[PDB]
C-alpha cells in the first residue's frame, strides 16, 4: 500500500539516485531491460513502493530526475540500469544552473519548476495512499540547494501531511568544490530547518575516510561513495518491501527521533562495511555489528558524536536475529557509555528488526543518530559563510538577480539560533 | 444588435479601468508592507545581540 | 425498609455523580476540541504560520510567549557565549 | 525593596487570579503550552 515518490536534484543527488535505483533493482531482482528476474516472491509483494507495472512485467520506477543541463541526463541514460524511467520525467532546462543559489531558486526555478511540479503532483495523484517523499542533492551548489530546496517547499505546502526525507551532502572543508559552498549551505538549511522534515546529512570527507579505513580500497572514485550512500537509502525504509519481527514506518522513525520541531537533523551510518580482504575473517553477529554501528569512525559525518550528546538513536537491523539480544545490545551500550546520553530521555534508542537481509549480506543494520554534536558542521559553514559577508565577496552574483542582504542576514541568524538550540540542551 | 453591442462594449471598458486601477494601487499597498515586514525583520535580528 | 432504601439509592447516585464529574468535562472539552478543528480543514499547519507583523501584533501588544513545547528558544543564550557590557563602562570621571 | 516587594506579591496574585478565572470555566484546563516564570 504505502509508497514513496522520488526526486533527484542535480548532478550530485542524480547519481546517488541512479546508484540507489540499481541497488533497488538489484535486491528486488529485476532486469535493465525491466522485466523481473528474481527468486522469491517476498520481494515482489510489495515492489508498489518504489515501481509501477507499466505492461507485462516493464516495471518502472518512481523517481522523477531534475537538473538545468543535458549531459548528466543523458550520462544517467548512458549508464546501465538507466533505461528503466520514464522519459516523461526527465524533465530538465537548457540555460545552465551557473552554481549559482539565484539562478536555481529565482529564474530557472521560476522557469521550470511548474513543470517539476506538474510531473511530481501526476505520480504522486497516481500513487493512491501516499506515505512520503524522497529527496536527494547536495546543499553546496546552487541547483542542488536552489531547485530542489524550492522544490522541497513548494511540495511541502501542497500536500503538507507527508513524512520528507531530504537527502542532503553537505559540504566539507577539506573537500572544497567551488567558492560559493558556505553560501549555498547557509541559504539551503535556512529553508530545510524550516519546511522540509528531515535531512539525512552526509559528507564527502567521512565518506572517504570510510573507503580509506574500514574498506581499505585503493582509489575509491565516486561509484563507491554513492554504493554507500545507496546501501544506506535503501535500508533507510525497508519494513515496507518487506515484512519484519517488530516492523518501522518512516513516521514512526520520525516520532521516535525528532523530540522537538526543530532539531531533525539525521547523521547516519551503515554496518557490516568489511573488507574485501578481511571480510573472509572477520565474524558478523549481533554484538559485533552493533559494536561497529556505534564505532564513531563508522559514521558518515565528520561531526565525532564523543565531542557531543545523543538525544535519541535508531538501529533498524535487517535479518532473522535475537530480539532479546539486540536489547540487550542497546541497554548495555546505554550503560557503558551513559555520559554520551541525555538525562531525561530514557532508552534513548529505537530498535527495529526486518525479516529480509539485503542481497548476499546475512545480517545488516543501519544506525540513524540524533546528535547534538551535529552542530559542528552548522558552526563550521557559518563561520566559512561569516569570513566572506563581511566584505560581499562574490555577492553582486545574487544582489543583480534579485536578493537583498535581509535574506542572507535571515539565514546565518537561523543558523545561529539553530546552533544555541543544539548547544543549549547539552 | 446595436444596442446590445454598445452596452456590452461599455461593460468590458468599465471592467477593465477598474481592475487596471485596482492593480496598480495593489501593488503599491505590497511594496509598502513588503518594506514594513523588512523592517520588523532587521528590529527582530537585531534585538538578538542585545543586552537585558 | 423506605429510610434504609432511600438511604441506597441516595448513596449508588452520589457514587454516580462522582463518574458524571467525568462526563461534563468530556463535553466542553469535545466541543472546545471541535470549534478549532472546524477551522483546519483548509490549512491544517500551514496557517499556524503567520507574517511577522501579525505574530508581533497578536501576543500581547508587540510581545510574545513561546511554548516550552515548540524548543525555539533564541532569548535566552546557551549560558556559554553571554553577554554582559556593565562592568566595561567607566564609574569615574578619569575614565569619562 | 518594599515596592519590588509589593509588585512581585502582586504578579503572584494575579497568577492566582487568572489561574481562577481559567478553572472556574474549565473551558481550558490549568495550564496550556507555555509555563510562566515565578519571582
Ligand atoms: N557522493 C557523490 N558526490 C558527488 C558526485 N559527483 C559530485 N559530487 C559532489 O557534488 C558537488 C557538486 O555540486 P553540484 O551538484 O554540481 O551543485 P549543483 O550544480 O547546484 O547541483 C561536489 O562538491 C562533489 O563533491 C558523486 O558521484 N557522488
Amino acid at each position: 500500500m504505502r509508497e514513496i515518490v522520488h526526486i533527484q536534484g542535480g548532478q550530485c543527488g542524480n547519481q546517488i539516485g541512479a546508484k540507489f535505483w540499481e541497488v533497488v533493482s538489484d535486491e528486488h531482482g529485476i532486469d535493465p531491460t525491466g522485466t523481473y528476474h528474481g527468486d522469491s516472491d517476498l520481494q515482489l509483494e510489495r515492489i508498489n513502493v518504489y515501481f509501477n507495472e507499466a505492461t507485462g512485467g516493464r516495471y518502472v520506477p518512481r523517481a522523477i530526475l531534475m537538473d538545468l543541463e543535458p549531459g548528466t541526463m543523458d550520462s544517467v541514460r548512458s549508464g546501465p540500469y538507466g533505461q528503466i524511467f520514464r522519459p516523461d520525467n526527465f524533465v530538465f532546462g537548457q540555460t545552465g544552473a551557473g552554481n549559482n543559489w539565484a539562478k536555481g531558486h529565482y529564474t530557472e526555478g521560476a522557469e521550470l519548476i511548474d513543470s517539476v511540479l506538474d510531473v511530481v503532483r501526476k505520480e504522486a495523484e497516481s500513487c493512491d495512499c501516499l506515505q512520503g517523499f524522497q529527496v536527494c542533492h547536495s546543499l553546496g551548489g546552487g541547483t542542488g540547494s536552489g531547485m530542489g530546496t524550492l522544490l522541497i517547499s513548494k511540495i511541502r505546502e501542497e500536500y503538507p501531511d507527508r513524512m520528507m526525507l531530504t537527502f542532503s551532502v553537505v559540504p566539507s572543508p577539506k573537500v572544497s568544490d567551488t567558492v560559493v559552498e558556505p553560501y549555498n549551505a547557509t541559504l539551503s538549511v535556512h529553508q530545510l530547518v524550516e519546511n522540509a522534515d528531515e535531512c539525512m546529512v552526509l559528507d564527502n570527507e567521512a565518506l572517504y575516510d570510510i573507503c580509506f579505513r574500514t574498506l581499505k580500497l585503493t582509489t575509491p572514485t565516486f561509484g563507491d561513495l554513492n554504493h554507500l550512500i545507496s546501501a544506506v537509502m535503501s535500508g533507510i525504509t525497508c519494513c515496507l518491501r518487506f515484512p519484519g519481527q517488530l516492523n518501522a514506518d518512516l513516521r514512526k522513525l520520525a516520532v521516535n527521533l525528532i523530540p522537538f520541531p526543530r532539531l531533525h537533523f539525521f547523521m547516519v551510518g551503515f554496518t557490516p562495511l568489511t573488507s574485501r580482504g578481511s571480510q573472509q575473517y572477520r565474524a558478523l553477529t549481533v554484538p559485533e555489528l552493533t559494536q561497529q554501528m556505534w564505532d564513531a569512525k563508522n559514521m558518515m559525518c565528520a561531526a565525532d558524536p564523543r565531542h557531543g550528546r545523543y538525544l535519541t538513536a535508531s538501529a533498524l537491523f535487517r535479518g532473522r536475529m535475537s530480539t532479546k539480544e539486540v536489547d540487550e545490545q542497546m541497554l548495555n551500550v546505554q550503560n557503558k557509555n551513559s555520559s554520551y546520553f541525555v538525562e531525561w530521555i530514557p532508552n534513548n534508542v529505537k530498535s527495529s528488526v526486518c525479516d529480509i537481509p539485503p542481497k548476499g549480506l546475512k545480517m545488516s543494520a543501519t544506525f540513524i543518530g540524533n546528535s547534538t554534536a551535529i552542530q559542528e558542521m552548522f558552526k563550521r559553514v557559518s563561520e566559512q559563510f561569516t569570513a566572506m559577508f563581511r566584505r560581499k565577496a562574490f555577492l553582486h552574483w545574487y544582489t543583480g538577480e534579485g536578493m537583498d542582504e535581509m535574506e542572507f542576514t535571515e539565514a546565518e541568524s537561523n543558523m545561529n539560533d539553530l546552533v544555541s538550540e543544539y548547544q543549549q540542551y547539552q | 444588435k446595436s444596442s446590445m453591442d454598445a452596452f456590452r462594449a461599455g461593460q468590458a471598458e468599465r471592467l477593465k479601468q477598474l481592475s487596471l486601477a485596482s492593480s496598480g494601487a495593489m501593488e503599491t499597498l505590497r511594496g509598502k508592507l513588503a518594506v514594513a515586514e523588512n523592517v520588523l525583520k532587521l528590529a527582530e535580528l537585531a534585538r538578538k545581540y542585545e543586552t537585558e | 425498609n423506605r429510610l434504609r432504601v432511600e438511604a441506597r439509592k441516595e448513596a449508588m447516585l452520589a457514587g454516580r455523580a462522582g463518574k458524571f464529574a467525568d462526563v461534563q468535562a468530556t463535553r466542553i472539552k469535545t466541543m472546545r476540541q471541535l470549534i478549532e478543528n472546524r477551522k483546519y480543514v483548509e490549512k491544517h499547519r500551514k496557517l499556524h504560520k503567520p507574517t511577522i507583523v501579525e505574530r508581533y501584533a497578536n501576543y500581547g501588544s508587540g510581545t510574545y510567549a513561546p511554548l516550552q513545547r515548540e524548543g525555539r528558544f533564541p532569548e535566552s543564550k546557551p549560558l556559554g557565549k553571554e553577554i554582559e557590557t556593565e562592568g566595561y563602562a567607566p564609574v569615574t570621571l578619569k575614565g569619562v | 525593596q518594599y515596592d519590588v516587594a509589593k509588585v512581585s506579591k502582586a504578579h503572584n496574585d494575579l497568577i492566582r487570579v487568572y489561574e481562577a478565572k481559567l478553572t472556574e470555566f474549565g473551558i481550558p484546563v490549568d495550564e496550556l503550552g507555555f509555563r510562566p516564570l515565578v519571582t
